[PDB]
RNA sequence: ACUAAA
């Protein structure tokens, strides 16, 4: 009779990967209960004794928080009662997979448990959830002996996994408490508000009988960004301005467009004076000549924010569609995990191998083959926030195989990987300064020397320009014509989906996976409508809500509130505060907000009445 | 007697109107020019001062202005930036000074970068001009070589928020 | 029906 050790992973693909590693190619695979999960069995050594290893996976959160009993039927509970009186419980997630039963039957005879879950807050929460599931069935073990384990990993290479098995740690309770508090707050504050608003506005205005008005600490600020942009667009008064341009002819039909050093002057009389003090002269002198070699930096590693931002700007894709296509590519086995914050390649990575698989594609065969002969350049050091390695290809594909919208995403990802292991562009900058009367003019121009990573990413190419003539100080060039140009300051445009993602990440609103969902939710509720080249336009209903929130209480729509509450919840994670004191205090400050909202709800009625 | 005071003010470039300012400060042993400029510096040049600038600076007829003269600033505007955002790094700074002698208004333009004058200068300070200065299209052309700020406050508030 | 996050 040999002892057994049970391991849990966060997703079956990672389970299979860590099973293939660390077992030297020996596995016994079974599918038990649910069809998604699997059990991998093998033998080995642990704590100095022979042991059998059973390792399986749990698909995401086992359980989720929801209200208990009657306090979920909308017509029989007061919304204001949701803050403190309504109890909560962690019921289940995706009930069709009996995850609790599967874990119980799997850990029937296990003596140790090692958690291979992700190194993040949600990973810790799922760790404690599975742990609570499994302890009631485990063996009683012994006295002063340590049984629960946790492993820390960020890459799926052989050496890293073996090291992570060599050194083991312990979980922490404070992070799990922090995420539990976060879940409870986001449930109550937002369920109460949505229930009140939907019950109120449906019964007073008829055009929104079947619609749903929703509030939350993640989508309301997202709507607020677009409403602020619309306010700036509609509150803009254009100005008129004058720019003075000179054309200089050097040799025969060679004409150079000079640029004014003072780029713009906003006064008619001033522009007229400068024109009158320049137009008469027919001669020019050169003052300064410059020739400086500069470089264009290669792109960093690819994370999900960058992938969505480029897919929504160049590929004409939505965020949710892009992530669904990425997930399909990942589950087929062509892209490594498509939800990461990490932009730094692990030190022990097979960079050479992954670049070799692309050597037989006609699109970039020449560049890849050359790059392996002269050596690979080191990738740029970025941010390594644990989690999973950056998005990189794993297998060779041809357009006939993937086809359609799936192929366009594959090309950009695999062009990013080749670019990040290539050389920087080296372009020469030339400037010549002129003097036509008591004014200073300048001309620019760029010529490329080594294209570098421009070859695999054509759209980031230095534009082709002629070659500023080689002229030294004291050379004389006749002037052809000088004249003004009446220009007007253009007004900005509506926010693009690419720009919004930057604003979400800058203010800490949403995670790597909730960003696509929040953008889609505000589209489904008819708050915003997508139009033209992926531009978000506030709908008449959306404008009233955000404008109404400013009059009532601004810090329900202000972006900075989300970062503030996260800071307080982080204090629990460090252990320097208490779970109930922080949760209770934050509930109290928001509870009085609902009362001030309900008794002063007439503020939005004035704005809604005109627009319905 | 104030003949010496009149000669001193004429030489220095201050052009006070009459003996009203003389009678304003009639303290004993207080007939000194070097500290009679002190009170006039804060005193409103709109209220006090004579008319010796030409009649048609803005007409464009005149070309060059001679002699050192003290004048008062009224409004400051950055003509290289839009009104919505006064500050802007997209264009080099360029100021359109509005200047006065007490009765006649004039407009001056900054060419070269000046460290003494900025947007935050008090709306009532005094600047002294030395040497020959150029007038183009009725506008003064001020450079770093012919400007001397003298400070002073004329109890004009900010009137902005 | 809701909020959020794997
Ligand atoms: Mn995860
Ligand atoms: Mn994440």
């Amino acid at each position: 009779v040999m002892k057994t050790v049970l391991m849990v992973a966060e997703m079956p693909s990672l389970a299979q990967s860590i099973a293939k590693i660390l077992s030297r190619g020996s596995l016994s695979s079974h599918k038990g209960l649910n069809g998604a999960c699997s059990v991998h069995e093998y033998t080995g050594t642990f704590a100095g004794q022979p042991v059998r290893f059973k390792m399986t996976s749990v698909c995401g959160h086992v359980m989720t928080l929801d209200f208990l009993g009657k306090y979920n039927k909308w017509d029989k509970v007061d919304p204001a009662e949701l803050f403190s009186q309504a109890p909560t419980e962690k019921k289940e997630a995706n009930p069709k997979l009996n995850m609790v039963k599967f874990l119980q039957v799997e850990g029937r005879g296990c003596d140790y448990i090692v958690l291979w879950l992700d190194c993040d807050k949600e990973g810790e929460n799922i760790c404690f959830e599975v742990l609570d599931a499994v302890l009631p069935v485990m063996n009683k073990a012994h006295g002063g002996e340590k049984t629960v384990f946790r492993a820390r990993f960020s890459s799926i290479t052989d050496t890293d996994i073996c090291n992570a098995m060599a050194c083991l740690g312990e979980p922490d309770h404070n992070e799990a408490l922090s995420v539990d508090a976060r879940q409870e707050l986001d449930l109550r504050i937002g369920c109460a508000f949505t229930r009140f608003q939907t019950k109120y506005f449906q019964g007073k205005y008829g055009d929104l009988d079947s619609s749903l008005i929703s509030f939350g600490p993640c989508q309301t600020p997202t709507l607020g960004f677009c409403v602020e942009r619309h306010d700036k667009i509609q509150s803009f008064k254009p100005e008129t301005y004058w720019v003075l341009q000179a054309k200089v002819n050097t040799d025969k039909d060679r004409s150079l467009l000079l640029d004014w050093d003072r780029v713009r002057v906003f006064d008619r009389e001033i522009a007229q004076m400068f024109l009158n003090m320049t137009k008469l002269e027919k001669e020019a002198q050169v003052e300064a000549t410059s020739r400086k070699e500069k470089a264009k930096q290669r792109p960093l590693a690819l994370n999900t924010v960058e992938m969505l931002r480029v897919a929504s700007s160049s590929l004409g894709m939505g965020p949710q569609h892009a992530m669904q296509t990425a997930e399909r590519l990942y589950t087929q086995g062509y892209i490594s995990y498509p939800r990461t914050e990490t932009t730094h390649y692990p030190e022990n990575f097979d960079l050479k191998g992954s670049l070799r698989q692309q050597a037989n594609h006609p699109y970039w065969a020449d560049t890849v083959k050359r790059l392996l002969a002269e050596g690979i350049n080191r990738p740029r050091k970025g941010h390594d926030a644990g989690d999973h390695p950056p998005i990189t290809p794993m297998k060779s594909a041809t357009e006939a195989e993937l086809g359609g919208d799936a192929w366009r995403l594959y090309e950009y990802i695999t062009r990013h990987f080749i670019a990040t292991v290539s050389h920087d562009c080296k372009y020469l900058q030339s400037t010549i300064s002129f003097r036509i009367g008591p004014e200073l003019f300048t001309c620019s121009g760029k010529t490329v020397l080594s294209p570098g990573f421009t070859e695999v990413m054509p759209w980031q190419s230095v534009p082709l320009e002629e070659s500023l003539p080689t002229c030294q100080r004291g050379d004389a060039f006749p002037v052809g014509e000088v004249k003004m140009l009446e220009k007007q300051t253009n007004p900005p445009d509506y926010l693009t989906e690419a720009e919004l993602i930057t604003l979400m990440e800058k203010h800490g609103i949403g995670t790597d996976a909730s960003i696509p969902v929040h953008i889609n939710n505000i589209c489904q509720r008819n708050y915003v409508t997508v139009e033209s080249g992926r531009r978000l336009k506030p709908t008449n209903l959306g404008i009233v809500l955000v404008h109404g929130y400013y009059k009532i209480d601004a810090e329900l729509v202000l972006p900075t509130i989300r970062s503030a509450v996260e800071k307080q919840l982080n204090l629990i994670a460090q252990g320097k505060a208490d779970y109930r004191q922080v949760l209770g205090h934050t509930l109290d400050v928001f509870k009085r907000k609902f009362h001030y909202f309900v008794d002063s709800i007439a503020g939005m009625d004035e704005l809604m009445e005109v627009s319905f | 007697m104030a003949q010496v005071a009149g000669a001193a003010l004429s030489q220095a470039g201050w052009y006070l109107s009459d003996e009203g300012i003389e009678a304003c400060t009639s303290s004993p042993d207080k007939v000194n020019v070097n500290d009679i400029i002190l009170i006039a510096l804060n005193t409103d040049l709109r209220t006090i001062g004579k008319k010796f600038l030409p009649s048609d600076i803005n007409s464009g007829k005149v070309e060059k202005l001679e002699g050192p003269c003290v004048l008062q600033i009224q409004k400051i505007r950055n003509v290289a930036a839009p009104k919505d955002n006064e500050e802007s790094q997209a264009a080099p700074r360029m100021l359109r000074l509005q200047m006065t002698d007490g009765h006649i208004s004039c407009t001056a333009v900054e060419f070269s970068y000046m460290s003494k004058i900025s947007l935050n200068t008090p709306p009532g300070t005094k600047v002294k001009l030395s040497g020959i200065v150029d007038i183009k299209n009725g506008f003064l052309l001020l450079n770093d070589s012919n400007t001397t700020v003298l400070g002073g406050e004329v109890e004009h508030l900010i009137e902005k928020w």
